[PDB]
């Protein structure tokens, strides 16, 4: 199985057991189960791209070892 | 008092569509508040329309005093950490405000007095902090972020009284007659409902 690699500002990493079909929208689900964090707060970031919930890893040319940014995401209410 | 009820119905309006020349709605006070208050007893305080989500530049400003915070300081600081398109980034915290580091690098651009930041803590560590260094501070900016969180940045500032006020620039968390209410940063944040370590502050 697939393990990407995701990392906060602050500085701390979560490994996640991923598929190249997930889509960021699945990803972000398991980034809740580890971390806490709604999936509606998150940011994911690679190659200084932001990336979209519909899409897959795949689509992103996302592969094992790859590291994802985490940025929260804190507009207003 | 019906001037700012107007005016924050005015931030309500959301038919034209959003862009970098009109996510600033309005001010509750719109005069410079570096240090002490007006003489009506309100800080320099920014209205932001309800579909931006922009809030962490407007409680810079509260946390300011003055308008010194724009798009483009934070769209700088997105492009330099996580190495977005600057253009790009304009549009984006439109759409998906500002994390905690990015903030922290905003505010330390300004060179002089020191800003120190905790992130990524729980609310009782924090409110502890604030309650240890209360009487040597005025001024603080508090994140939340976490379950239970709709995701929002909140400033306090302290006048000649020695009173905390909350400055919030959501128009829906606004009453018209106490827009900037009597609440200490500390005592705001033991009573946020989340339970994980999320939280962040800055403070001076």
């Amino acid at each position: 199985g697939m393990q990407i690699f995701v990392k906060t500002l602050t500085g701390k990493t979560i490994t996640l057991e991923v598929e190249p079909s997930d889509t960021i929208e699945n990803v972000k689900a398991k980034i809740q189960d580890k971390e806490g964090i709604p999936p509606d707060q998150q940011r994911l970031i690679f190659a200084g791209k932001q990336l979209e919930d519909g899409r897959t890893l795949s689509d992103y040319n996302i592969q094992k070892e790859s590291t994802l940014h985490l940025v929260l995401r804190l507009r207003g209410g | 008092a019906s001037a700012l009820g107007n005016s924050l119905k005015k931030a309500l309006d959301t038919r034209e569509p959003l862009s970098e020349s009109n996510f600033l709605s309005g001010h509750v006070h719109p005069h410079d508040t570096p240090i002490h208050p007006g003489a009506n007893g309100l800080f320099y305080h920014e209205i932001q329309r309800v579909d931006s989500g922009t809030a962490a530049v407007h409680a810079a400003n509260a946390y300011s005093g003055s308008s010194q915070y724009n798009l483009h300081h934070f769209a700088n600081a997105q492009s330099n950490m996580v190495g977005l398109d600057y253009n790009e980034a304009k549009g984006l915290i439109l759409q998906d405000g500002n994390d905690p580091n990015f903030v922290k690098a905003v505010l330390n651009e300004s060179k002089g007095a020191a800003n120190t930041a905790h992130i990524a803590k729980s609310k009782t560590e924090l409110a502890d902090i604030l309650d240890h260094v209360d009487r040597d501070i005025d001024r603080v900016m508090v994140g939340l972020a976490g379950p239970g969180e709709s995701g929002h940045w909140v400033a306090f500032r302290k006048d000649g009284d020695k009173k905390w006020h909350k400055i919030d620039s959501y128009p829906r968390g606004i009453r018209a007659s106490d827009p900037q209410p009597d609440q200490s940063p500390a005592d705001f944040l033991r009573q946020r409902p989340g339970t994980e370590s999320h939280y962040s502050i800055i403070y001076r």
